[PDB]
């Protein structure tokens, strides 16, 4: 009675959405519709999974919060620090000896440092676009993975002055069956004629790049 | 106290009644000569006439002050007339000349003179050169003039086929002719399309030329422009759809004609007609080549002798294609509810690459583009939004991944807010001499408005203060919510609302004082500055 | 071949860096570069699982580009 | 020399009109691309 | 109340009675149960106005003593356009404290 | 209380005056149609709508009233109902003491389809038209001379065929005001076309054949 | 990028119409509905011009509108149905030049 | 088993208070009957919409309004069981 | 009305005083002592008072602990938040629950009463609330559910929408909660959100879900677009996709097709 996945996955207009429990849907045809439609963001991945979310063993050595830099620079932390280090060392006698004969202006900062703190220096943190959902491993997979014919300033281990070393070879062994159209300098890309460089010359000549509409 | 200057600036200032200590003093800059004021009689009541480059008269309409300019040549001396055949006018000089001057309409923005047409217009273009419009026109359920004629001549056959004094009256059928702007015209019914391209005159008003179509064949589009390949020639390009359905739709095929200007714009000249497959919505002029968006299919179209001539299609954008804009070599594509797509056209490879687009469905009308990076859009549902490009974005794309079903790259929307009526024109343009710009929307029910960018945090803030008061202490009158209504299908991001700002005015004394202590001025000044950023963009 | 192994490498090199020196090839999709915990210090060989075939059939010569501190790194099929 | 610059942009026109470089010094029709039937070879 | 997920609201057509607020229940908002920022005035339905009942609280049911609102936050959800707010349960939690004090006491 | 099916699918109702002026009941128009009806005794009255004669529409369209107006005056009262093409008939009830028993339905004008009509009590007409300008017209006389044939409901009429008219220019009416709407700009382009230094702005608007081309100038004419 | 928002041209095309006695006197005027705009217009008998006497503009969508007299009464009220989810009635005052909201009362959600 | 029959019983209270929430067994045929009412109720409402709609079809708007409402009883075809 | 009569270290110990008065059993008495911590902090300031509020949140009991929240909060808006939050946010790192769920939720009264004011701050507290949102505790999330909802419906209007929008990233994969207090908490902050970022972003998470295969997706999806459709039924016109004709209905909206 119901679909398999490779009757779905040519019905759809886009199969590469389509997953193993779709065809179990009371409506596969919608569902698969639905997911494959602009800018809708997927189920959260955890609703399959056996463990609690978040309730996972990496998540144990998680480090203290970290302040941001623009309060940091009021030296909250380290009059705190300090404060909540002598706390320590008192008796209970003398914490309630020193609660009937307070002791004042012993943690001030002065009202304009906080006030500029808040007022002047803060900065708009990192934030992330719509769709984009947090899981569980996400901020240690968020190294990602840079391509060939883009080079990293460190990979200065080369020193050589600029086209690649491996290339003088790759025109010798061929070009990588791994990558079809991948274009490289020398082998099927101009060091024919090279005027591909001279359009975005010209091009980026042309724009007028003034922002309407901004604060003088 | 009306002052007038060698400047050209018109100084109107209070001057007390019993005590004789002028007050405040708005200062206008109107003309470029020295000014002179004489005293007239409008509506009864003593209006003021100063002349300068242009006259311009101040009066007070509705209990409402107001400076508007005489559209009319310089005048070198004026004075109030009255007599039997016009009971309120000026007598006006201008050198070697006596003329008598009456003012019909007084309170009013726009004085405006109508040309007729004959179906709705739909698009014009200004040919460069010689200023003229060509404009095409379209009605679904519609006959042309063709149709009607040979519809009457089969139903003068019917009326003898009924019955022989008959044909006498079928002679007057054929004779009397009904004026259509006056008594309807006639309805053909579902896919019946009547649509004609025609040349006018901007001053006169007169058709300098006039091409009708076949019967179902609806024009959508049209463009002016000069194919470099073949030189300096101008063509008129107009896409037609034909045999168009609209509930359901479906449509047999379309057309895209070509013609040529000839005679500096008197005229068309028929070159070819070039077959596509499915409604051309938006041509473009596009670097010597011409856009042409088919549906969902992007194309540019190349001049050749026996018809157009296809390179580098593309066919990634989602839905039917109702818009095409361009600069540089960025083309910026309205889908019908795909909201902006931005597509690089890179020469050497002959291709058409998006790069960019927007994260929200969004019907879209119009757009129009702010600088190089910004377009402004409408919607059909009454709305308009201002979206960015976020700075890192790089249109060095080569064609898999993209991001929800769309492109990698995401552009941030930076404005939204809600007219109220569904607007089908932006521009950005300036509007008096020695303004500065604005964008000018004009909406579907007969309004026309501007939005006009802060230029320091000073106004800013005093402008979101005036209208954080306005909100609550003069509310809607019938019931709704201010910040409700703005944000009525998205949150109402960087405007603030000038019409509920200038109801300042219309308070009372009591509560125009209460408003105006908190911003720490005399409600004088309240007026004056908001008087003064609708001075220096509009009129 | 989706994996390779790779030999003979200096300490400084780090996994970021070799996911980055085989991507210039082809993109490591999962990167293995051990740390070794009681000396803190890396011995200095490899596991590369590529998206495909593609990536393992490049991975030999891919090996011959490379050089890290002036010294070649052995690349195999796994 | 401002003179290559103009030959180099001709050549990117002529890399617009559907024409293939494959030729060494010759060009090739597109098969995709539509072109008018009279013309027989690139303009220059 | 927000607290108590068995009180269950009037929900009528509101009519143009007021809504009242007992000494222990003035100053809070009858929907969310907030202390700050009250922007509308309650309007109570017919039903609940009738008779004896004119003027009770909202909230509890004892004698009103100030007007009741609903605060910003709730106008700007519009919650305070779902109907009637009084309560027309006393719930679990109002009878077990009356039959503890009375066995007690 | 009450409630009757009706024949056909109704667009609006007109209240009919009533109390101690008229009868009380609602009129009733639909498509080709109006009917009179009433809760009671009184049997359902209908009138087909009379269409113009040889006409050059698709023939299967029907026809509907778009707007109505009622002028009671204490003597007596008429409705002023439009159709879809501009055709303003007026509309009288005939009472035979306490029921009403035909329908009577006369070509009184045509103006541009309206979204309101508003008969004022100083003999004048108001008419929003529902796109383009708006007009106000005088009520010269009542249409109650003239030789001009009058439809009814009591005219009895054969199968499929229905009652004709013929249009002509004003007889009732006369324009005396109109005021100028720019409803719908459907297009516009602010430019300078006219060598005077301010811009000016060119509009296109209107529906069928009331479109035009406007150039819109910033002053007083 | 901070947009104010002007509006040059008011709307002009025309949604409802009522006929009354609103100024409270013999002469009659229309209140006209454009849309997002309640305006009073009172046109001259002699001259027969119309005069735009009123232009408030109400900030939502107006849906229904009716004229209204209590019994006995010679000024009418205006009722206005809008999206707002309540339903207002205003009388125009003459010696104020301004439409004056008499009553308010709310039954739904709006849009 | 019993959460589900009393999620039930608040849901069936829902939909008939407002015409047009769903539950966890909504069709396809009723989610877009809804929204499909609900489109044309949004563009009665709308006086631009409804212009839009009475230009681009060369109707009038009493005309437009009367379709509309026609459409209203099965705007998406008969009920799919 | 009165604090010159008494010396600046008689209202420092009567003030500690006022924290054996928030173990009463009438709740007046406990409102009217919150009250009294922010007009005793116009006198002698809010950092003596405020290291004595954030002190005493180490206590067990929960009665203790809320209403020092709430007076936490009373100060700082009294006295304006850039004096108290660096403080405030400070104490966020000390490895003690209660004191962690303290802070949260004294952050969560804070913008319930300042409002409008509190897109002052909303930057300076967004990484504290993502880190909120990541934790383990399930408390800990739905305290910090509870501060977006409050932050939400106060920057309404103010174009902070990039912020809200962030948030709901980490938000929404608590949706398949079960606890019922967390469940709440996330769909006020849920509804908050609609009315500062929008129903058409509220619409585009649910899309997916609504017709998935379970119904332990599907019932929790479905629950949340009620809400949607409740307070927003008539903005959603403009924001539905567009589903296609199949074989005997059609589906097309075509007058949104439309081309003028
Ligand atoms: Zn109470
Ligand atoms: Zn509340
Ligand atoms: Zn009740």
């Amino acid at each position: 009675n119901r679909f398999t996945v490779a009757e779905l996955k040519q019905l759809v207009a886009r199969p590469d959405v389509v997953e193993m429990h779709d065809v179990t849907a009371q409506d596969p045809k919608l569902l698969v519709h639905l997911k494959a439609t602009r800018n809708s963001v997927p189920v959260p991945r955890h609703w399959c999974f056996k463990r609690k979310y978040l309730q996972g063993k990496r998540g144990i050595e998680k480090p203290p919060f970290e302040l941001p830099d623009f309060i940091k620079r009021t030296g909250i932390q380290e009059m705190r620090e300090a404060l909540q280090e002598k706390e320590e060392q008192k008796t209970m006698k003398s914490k309630m000896r020193e609660k009937v004969r307070p002791k004042m202006g012993k943690i001030d900062i002065d009202y304009q440092k906080l006030h500029d703190a808040f007022f002047k220096w803060q900065t708009k943190p990192k934030l992330t676009i719509h769709g984009d959902l947090y899981y569980e491993g996400k901020e240690f997979e968020t190294r990602l993975k840079k391509k060939p014919g883009d080079l990293s300033d460190e990979l200065i281990s080369l020193g050589m002055p600029v086209p690649p070393p491996w290339l003088i070879a790759m025109q010798r062994y061929g070009p990588p069956p791994s990558y079809p159209n991948l274009k490289i300098p020398g082998l099927n890309s101009p060091i024919g004629t090279n005027a591909a460089e001279f359009q975005t010359k010209t091009e980026e000549e042309e724009i007028d790049r003034t922002p309407w509409g901004e604060l003088e | 106290l009306n002052i007038g200057l060698q400047n050209g600036v018109l100084l109107r200032t209070v001057l007390d009644p019993v005590t004789g200590d002028l007050s405040d003093t708005r200062t206008r800059y109107l003309g470029s000569r020295p000014v002179k004021l004489f005293r007239v009689r409008m509506q009864g009541q003593e209006a003021v006439l100063a002349m300068s480059s242009r006259s311009w008269l101040s009066y007070s309409y509705q209990s409402r002050f107001h400076l508007t300019p005489l559209s009319y040549e310089t005048l070198e001396f004026a004075s109030g007339f009255a007599s039997e055949q016009c009971p309120e006018g000026i007598v006006a000089i201008s050198t070697n000349t006596l003329r008598i001057l009456a003012l019909e309409k007084l309170g009013a923005v726009f004085n405006q003179v109508a040309f007729p047409l004959q179906y709705t217009p739909r698009k014009f273009v200004i040919h460069p050169e010689s200023n003229n419009l060509i404009i095409i026109e379209t009605d679904h359920n519609a006959y042309t003039e063709a149709t009607k004629a040979q519809r009457k001549q089969q139903m003068a056959e019917e009326m003898v086929e009924a019955a022989e004094l008959a044909a006498e009256m079928a002679a007057a059928f054929l004779n009397e002719n009904l004026p259509e702007s006056i008594f309807g015209a006639p309805k053909a019914g579902n896919g019946q399309w009547a649509s004609v391209i025609r040349v006018m005159n901007p001053i006169q008003g007169n058709t300098l030329d006039l091409v009708q179509l076949e019967q179902n064949e609806a024009a959508f589009s049209v463009a002016v422009c000069r194919f470099s390949n073949t030189g300096e020639d101008w063509y008129v390009l107009v896409g037609v759809a034909k045999d168009l359905i609209l509930n359901p739709r479906s449509v047999a095929g379309g057309f895209v004609y070509t013609y040529k200007l000839v005679n500096n714009g008197e005229k068309l000249e028929f070159l070819h007609k070039t077959p596509v497959e499915e409604v051309p919505a938006a041509i473009a002029p596009f670097q010597g080549r011409v856009l042409i968006g088919v549906g969902k299919l992007l194309r540019v179209y190349d001049l050749g002798k026996k018809k157009l001539l296809r390179k580098c299609e593309n066919k990634h954008i989602a839905n039917y294609i109702s818009g095409i804009q361009t600069i540089g070599h960025r083309v910026i594509v309205s889908d019908v509810q795909e909201s902006f797509i931005w597509v690089r056209y890179k020469r050497n490879e002959n291709q058409l690459i998006i790069f960019a687009d927007d994260t929200y469905p969004r019907w879209v009308t119009t757009a129009s583009l702010l600088d190089y990076d910004t377009v402004a859009g409408a919607d059909k549902f009454g709305n308009i939004c201002v979206v960015r490009l976020p700075p890192n974005t790089n249109d060095e794309v080569d064609e898999d991944r993209g991001l929800l079903n769309g492109a990698s790259q995401k552009a941030e929307v930076i404005m939204n807010y809600h007219v109220g009526e569904t607007v089908l024109s932006l521009q950005k343009t300036t509007l008096i001499p020695g303004g500065s710009e604005s964008l000018v929307y004009t909406t579907l029910s007969g309004g026309i408005g501007i939005l006009v960018p802060f230029t320091s945090h000073e106004d800013h803030d005093f402008f979101q203060h005036v209208e954080m008061h306005l909100r609550s202490e003069h509310p809607p009158l019938c019931g709704r919510d201010h910040l409700s209504f703005r944000s009525y299908y998205f949150p109402v991001k960087n405007v603030i609302d000038g019409d509920l700002c200038e109801q300042f005015n219309s308070m009372e004394p009591n509560k125009q004082k209460n408003v105006s202590e908190e911003l720490d001025r005399t409600p004088p000044e309240v007026s004056k500055k908001l008087e003064d950023i609708r001075t220096r963009y509009a009129f | 071949d989706a994996t390779v192994y790779v030999g003979g490498l200096d300490e400084k090199v780090s996994e970021p860096l070799l996911w980055e020196l085989f991507l210039q090839a082809g993109p490591v999709v999962n990167t293995h570069m051990p740390k070794d915990r009681v000396t803190g210090q890396h011995q200095g060989y490899g596991f590369v699982e590529f998206l495909s075939e593609e990536d393992a059939d490049y991975a030999i010569k891919i090996m011959n580009m490379i050089k890290l501190y002036g010294k070649p790194i052995r690349v195999n099929k796994a | 020399s401002p003179t290559r610059r103009r030959a180099l942009d001709h050549y990117l026109t002529l890399r617009s009109s559907g024409w293939i470089p494959d030729g060494r010094g010759r060009w090739v029709k597109d098969e995709n691309v539509e072109f008018d039937s009279d013309e027989e070879e690139p303009p220059d | 109340a927000k607290h108590h997920p068995d009180l269950i609201f009037c929900r009528k057509q509101a009519g143009v009675a007021i809504g009242r607020l007992c000494e222990k229940c003035d100053g809070k908002c009858v929907i969310c149960d907030s202390y700050v920022r009250p922007c509308t005035l309650v309007r109570i339905c017919d039903e609940c106005n009738y008779g004896s009942y004119q003027g009770r609280c909202v909230i509890c049911g004892g004698p009103g003593v100030s007007d009741a609102y609903y605060c910003k936050e709730c106008t700007i959800q519009e919650k305070d356009r779902d109907g009637c707010p009084k309560i027309v349960n006393l719930g679990s939690s109002k009878t077990d404290l009356f039959y503890e004090r009375k066995k007690y006491g | 209380k009450y409630s009757e099916p009706l024949e056909e699918h109704g667009n609006f109702l007109i209240t009919v005056p009533g109390g101690s002026d008229g009868p009380s009941g609602v009129l009733i128009c639909s498509e080709n149609y109006i009917t009179y009806k009433n809760f009671g005794d009184q049997p359902d009255i209908r009138c087909p709508i009379p269409r113009r004669r040889n006409d050059l529409d698709d023939p299967e369209r029907g026809m509907i009233f778009v707007c109505s107006a009622t002028h009671k005056t204490k003597s007596m009262f008429f409705f002023l109902a439009q159709t879809e093409q501009g055709d303003i008939f007026k509309i009288t009830l005939e009472t035979d003491e306490d029921m009403v028993t035909e329908i009577r339905l006369k070509y009184f004008d045509t103006v541009p389809v309206a979204a309101a009509m508003c008969v004022l009590k100083t003999g004048f007409l108001f008419v929003a038209s529902e796109f383009g300008n708006h007009y106000l017209y005088q009520i010269a006389h009542l249409g109650d001379d003239d030789e001009e044939p009058e439809f009814s409901s009591a005219m009895p009429l054969e199968e499929g065929d229905t009652f004709f008219f013929q249009p002509r220019p004003l007889k009732n009416l006369v324009l005396v005001d109109e005021l100028d709407s720019l409803s719908p700009i459907l297009f516009c382009q602010i430019a300078d076309l006219a060598n005077e230094d301010t811009p000016q702005l060119y509009v296109a608007c209107g529906r069928g054949p009331r479109s035009s081309l406007r150039v819109l100038r910033h002053g007083l004419e | 990028m901070f947009l104010y928002n002007l509006t040059l041209q008011r709307a002009t095309g025309i949604s409802f119409a009522i006929h009354g006695n609103f100024s409270g006197t013999k002469q009659q005027e229309i209140v006209v509905s454009r849309g997002k705009i309640l305006e009073l217009l009172r046109p001259d008998p002699n001259t027969g011009k119309v005069h735009t006497l009123l232009t408030v503009e109400v900030f939502g969508v107006i849906r229904s509108l009716m004229a209204f007299r209590l019994t006995g009464g010679t000024k009418d009220y205006i009722v206005v149905g809008s999206d707002s989810g309540r339903i207002v009635i205003l009388e125009y005052q003459p010696s104020k030049n301004m439409f004056e909201k008499i009553h308010q009362e709310t039954f739904g959600k709006s849009g | 088993m019993t959460d589900r029959y009393t999620i039930h019983s608040q849901l069936e209270h829902l939909q008939s208070k407002y015409i047009g929430t769903g539950h966890a067994d909504t069709t396809k045929w009723e989610w877009l009957v809804n929204q499909h009412r609900d489109s044309y109720c949004s563009y009665m409402g709308h006086f631009d919409l409804l212009n839009y709609f009475a230009i681009a079809e060369n109707e009038s708007k009493a005309r437009v309004r009367f379709n509309l409402m026609e459409k209203m009883l099965q705007p998406c075809g008969p009920p799919a069981d | 009305r009165g604090a010159e009569y008494v010396s600046a270290r008689e209202w420092m110990r009567i003030c500690f005083e006022l924290l054996e008065l928030l173990k009463a059993h009438k709740k007046a008495i406990r409102r009217a002592t919150v009250n009294t911590f922010g007009y005793i902090a116009k006198a002698i300031g809010p950092h003596d008072v405020l290291a004595t509020l954030l002190n005493n949140l180490k206590v067990q009991e929960r009665q203790n602990r809320v209403c020092t929240t709430v007076a936490i909060a009373i100060v700082a808006e009294t006295c304006s938040p850039f004096t108290v939050l660096p403080a405030l946010m400070n104490e966020y790192r000390v490895p003690e629950l209660n004191v962690q769920n303290g802070v949260l939720k004294s952050l969560s009264f804070l913008f319930e009463y300042i409002g409008e004011m509190g897109k002052d701050y909303i930057y300076a507290v967004t990484p504290l609330l993502e880190d909120a949102l990541m934790d383990r505790d399930l408390v800990h999330r739905q305290t910090a559910s509870a501060v977006v909802q409050h932050m939400s419906l106060g920057v309404y209007g103010f174009g902070c929408e990039d912020s809200l929008n962030h948030l709901l990233n980490y938000v929404w994969p608590n949706v398949f909660e079960t606890s019922p207090h967390v469940i709440q908490a996330v769909m006020g902050a849920l509804e908050g959100l609609r009315v500062a970022i929008g129903p058409c972003r509220m619409l585009q998470y649910c899309l997916q879900g609504l017709f998935h295969p379970a119904r332990k997706v599907r019932d929790v999806y479905w629950k949340i677009y009620n809400s949607i459709y409740i307070g927003s039924q008539d903005a959603l016109i403009a924001h539905y996709p567009r589903i296609y004709n199949d074989d005997k209905n059609t589906y097309i909206r075509y007058e949104l097709d439309y081309i003028l």
